[PDB]
């Protein structure tokens, strides 16, 4: 009786609001993909070998030879894009709606984000193909540009004075790990949640008007979880390769670089605001403000109202928001060259100055245009 | 005059006890008559192209 | 008494349930 | 002078369509909290239908009927005087503590 | 208008009955109903005789949310047998 | 008084089967309940047609390879 | 560089066909269970 009452208070008669649309999905649809992650994960691992001789092999072992391999490397490899779309429309409802307001479930997240990155790209490293070698070599070799220690953390991260060996078997226990630390946070996100309650699209307090998760958002999420199940197999089984790099399935090679080099899809807009700057550290900084800008968003809140539903130049700025950064995201994905340069450079202010400049002064306009 | 979907609820599935025993059977036969439908679908889309169609051949 | 035909109606959905997956 | 664009504002911030007044749209915290526990039965109240009826409509993804939405010059600031006053008050009790 | 129409119409006597109980007797109560009772009107102008339509029963809620009151009164049924119904027991 | 109340009109939402309000829905109440019942029974045999293929994938895997099975 | 093409497909197809029969089905459930609330008449009666 302890467990079920937590059960009770956690999903059977926890009072939802009532007017709550598609974009809270997300939640629960971004726990199917940890735990669909973390299923498909577990039984890869049960026949891939870390070792820089046999990590390829066994790959091709588990999709060519290991009864239905195939079906569950493609369902994690896709279902970890899944995720991350899920993650940022996840991130992007709580922009829109203020529920970063919650500060600690919002903080929290703003971890739960890092790690999930950290996790996909010591992922890609895994298999041992040369986007997955050259990807590593590039993006750990950042951190070097740090002023007095960088170039010490990185040999240290790497285990050595390159991508190796060493990091690759390291790269495999801190990927089969911090999945478990993710979960074990994402309780603590929904824990601060429910001291907080749960928000509605028009940022307006629904303790008037709610109802019990069961049987009304359960089904809803089940519904939803067949359109992310959808998502995923329509990629599975109709385009496995088609967010995939073709170059991976050439096997690694330190000797040899590929001439189009670049992260994965959902990196690349964070790549473009690096390529942006010229100089190595301040690349690196803007990198990490990029993501780590999330925190500084609760703080440069101005509206009065909470959601953006009534205020037009806000929710103008906010899919400017989105389109800049899908821009950053195309601009990432092609090779540093004019004009993408430029597009890159303007994309990549644009991006800071809508959340640092604009969208706050839009609030305070906002206001002062409804005598506040 | 009893209906034709009430027919099958007074009958069948009233009873959760009865609501499984349904939908057990019912799996166990919509797994074989889809399976074999759609099947049946994708060899006659694919007609002479999958191994089947040519093992009489080199058989 | 009265759980009697709703335990064998239940050890009949059980008991084709072992053979629905295997 | 501007009245013209505050009223196009209004209209087109879209909460008159769900028939609410500005003050049911406020951010609660402390200080909004406090003044809608001042409110009197009354304002209370409606405030509660008014929101309870512009989230129901929030959840069928509707609006009212056009003769029903709030009217930009009918739009009363029923919670402005009391979170004034709670706020002064917040402003005399750090200006206090200030010394 | 309403209150006389309604009377003339609902108010007669095969819509009626006269019961009694205690120390008395049944033809004395038959005397008095034929003497006194008797000059009701005893069938219809050929229509305005209402027969009872059957009523549909919805199974449907009516929560008036009144926090001011002390105790919440709650009444949950589900559709009855009707008068003849044996069941009833 | 609380006798101006009446209940709205549902005959907007309400279904064929019980819409003449002289008529007892009794009659219409099994097959109102064998419709929206079969819809669920229906879905779950689907879930049930999918769940145990995708499990038995998870399984065979795990089970003997291809290449041990070729060597053996 | 693909050996399970056919087989996959295959797959493709019936999950084609069995998201085509359940989303519908899902939804209406979804549809049946939330009725309650889309249907449903908010009265305000306030005393004098
Ligand atoms: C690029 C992919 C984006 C596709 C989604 C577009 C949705 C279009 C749309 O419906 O916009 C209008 C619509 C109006 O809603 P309300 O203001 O609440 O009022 C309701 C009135 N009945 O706005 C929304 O649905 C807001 C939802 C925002 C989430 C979108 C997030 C997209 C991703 C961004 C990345 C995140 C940033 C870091
Ligand atoms: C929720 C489930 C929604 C339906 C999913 C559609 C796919 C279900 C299904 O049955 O697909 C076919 C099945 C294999 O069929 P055959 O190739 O004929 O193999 C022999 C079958 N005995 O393959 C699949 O599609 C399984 C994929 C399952 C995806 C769901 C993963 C759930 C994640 C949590
Ligand atoms: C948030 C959770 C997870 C994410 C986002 C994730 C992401 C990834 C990605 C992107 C790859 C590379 C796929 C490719 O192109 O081949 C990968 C590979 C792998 N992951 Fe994960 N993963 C997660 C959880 C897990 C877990 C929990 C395990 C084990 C318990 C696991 C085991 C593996 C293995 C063995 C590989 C190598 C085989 C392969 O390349 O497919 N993963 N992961
Ligand atoms: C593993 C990743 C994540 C999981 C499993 C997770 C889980 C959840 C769940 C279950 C909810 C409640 C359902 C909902 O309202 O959508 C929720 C809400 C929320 N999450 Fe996350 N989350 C994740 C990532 C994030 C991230 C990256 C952020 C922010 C950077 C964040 C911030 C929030 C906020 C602010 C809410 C409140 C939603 C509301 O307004 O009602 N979450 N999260
Ligand atoms: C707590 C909570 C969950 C929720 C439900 C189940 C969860 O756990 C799961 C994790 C993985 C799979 C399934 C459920 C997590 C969050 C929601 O969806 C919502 C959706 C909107 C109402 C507020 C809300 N609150």
């Amino acid at each position: 009786h302890p467990l079920m009452k937590i059960v009770n208070n956690a999903f059977i008669d926890l009072p939802a609001p009532s007017n709550i649309s598609s974009w809270w999905n997300f939640g629960s649809l971004l726990g199917i993909c940890l735990i669909l992650q973390i299923l498909t994960g577990l039984f890869l691992a049960m026949h891939y070998t870390s070792d820089t001789t046999t990590a390829f092999s066994s790959v091709t072992h588990i999709c060519r030879d290991v009864n239905y391999g195939w079906i569950i490397r493609y369902m994690h490899a896709n279902g970890a894009s899944m995720f991350f779309i899920c993650l940022y429309m996840h991130v992007g409802r709580g922009l829109y709606y203020g529920s970063y307001t919650f500060l600690e479930t919002w903080n929290i997240g703003v971890i739960l984000l890092l790690t999930v990155m950290a996790t996909a790209f010591m992922g890609y490293v895994l298999p041992w193909g040369q986007m997955s070698f050259w990807g590593a070599t590039v993006i750990t070799n950042l951190l070097s540009a740090i002023p007095y220690i960088g170039t010490n953390l990185v040999e240290w991260i790497w285990g050595g004075f390159s991508v190796d060996k060493a990091t690759l078997t390291r790269f495999f226990a801190f990927h089969f790990i911090l999945p478990f630390i993710i979960m074990a946070i994402a309780m603590v996100h929904l824990l601060f949640l429910h001291e907080t309650g749960s928000n509605n699209p028009t940022g307006i307090s629904s303790d008037v008007d709610k109802i019990p998760f069961h049987p009304y958002y359960t089904i809803k999420d089940i519904l939803g979880a067949l359109l992310l199940i959808l998502a995923l197999m329509l990629l599975v089984l109709f385009a496995p390769d088609l967010l995939g790099d073709p170059d991976n399935y050439t096997p690694a090679n330190p000797l040899n670089t590929p001439p189009h080099i670049k992260p994965e899809w959902y990196f690349l807009f964070a790549y473009a605001i690096l390529r942006s700057i010229p100089n190595k550290l301040g690349g690196v900084l803007a990198l990490a403000f990029s993501i780590l800008i999330l925190a500084l968003i609760p703080l440069l809140h101005t509206s009065k109202q909470r959601s953006m539903m009534f205020r037009p130049l806000s929710q103008c700025l906010f899919w400017a928001l989105v389109a800049d950064l899908l821009t950053l995201t195309w601009i990432g994905g092609q090779p540093v060259e004019h004009p993408y340069i430029t597009i890159g450079q303007l994309a990549s202010v644009l991006y800071f100055l809508l959340i640092l400049v604009l969208m706050p002064t839009a609030g305070t306009i906002e206001n002062k245009l409804l005598k506040w | 005059a009893p209906t034709l979907t009430a027919r099958l609820y007074s009958l069948l599935f009233r009873r959760t006890s009865t609501f499984a025993l349904t939908i057990v059977v019912g799996a166990l036969f919509f797994e074989r008559a889809f399976d074999q439908g759609a099947d049946a679908i994708y060899e006659h889309i694919n007609e002479g192209k999958l191994w089947k169609h040519i093992k009489h051949k080199y058989e | 008494r009265n759980w009697v035909p709703t335990a064998q109606l239940w050890g009949a959905v059980g008991a084709v349930g072992l053979v629905s997956a295997t | 002078w501007l009245e013209g664009i505050r009223k196009w504002y209004y209209n087109a911030a879209g909460f008159n369509k769900l028939g609410l007044m500005r003050d049911d749209t406020i951010h609660e915290n402390d200080d909004v909290k406090e003044a809608i526990r001042r409110l009197p039965e009354n304002l209370y109240n409606d405030r509660v239908f008014r929101i309870k009826r512009a989230l129901d409509l929030s959840m069928r993804q509707q609006i009212l009927p056009k003769e029903q939405w709030t009217k930009y010059e009918e739009d009363k600031s029923y919670l402005e005087p009391y979170l004034k006053e709670v706020i002064r008050e917040r402003k005399e009790r750090e200006e206090w503590a200030k010394k | 208008a309403d209150l006389t129409e309604y009377l003339s119409r609902h108010y007669k006597a095969p819509r009626m009955v006269l019961a009694a109980a205690g120390g008395l007797e049944h033809r004395q109560l038959l005397d008095l109903a034929q003497k006194h009772f008797s000059g009701l009107s005893g069938t219809y102008d050929e229509d305005a005789v209402p027969t009872l339509s059957p009523c549909r029963f919805t199974g449907s809620q009516i929560c008036h949310r009144e926090d001011g009151l002390p105790l919440a009164h709650v009444a949950i049924a589900v559709e009855g047998p009707g008068w003849a119904h044996p069941d009833n027991v | 008084s609380h006798t101006d109340i009446k209940v709205p009109d549902f005959s907007d939402y309400r279904r064929p089967e019980v819409l003449d309000s002289t008529k007892s829905s009794k009659e219409s109440s099994e097959a109102r309940k064998g419709f929206s019942y079969l819809v669920t029974a229906t879905t779950t045999v689907g879930v049930a047609y999918a769940a145990k293929n995708v499990v038995s994938q998870f399984v065979s895997s795990m089970s003997a390879s291809a290449d041990v099975l070729a060597m053996s | 560089a693909e050996p399970e093409h056919d087989h996959r497909k295959r797959m493709g197809l019936k999950m084609l066909l069995m998201m085509g029969l359940l989303l519908p089905l899902v939804y209406a459930m979804k549809r049946h269970k939330w009725s309650v609330l889309k249907s449903r008449k908010l009265a305000y009666r306030p005393p004098k």
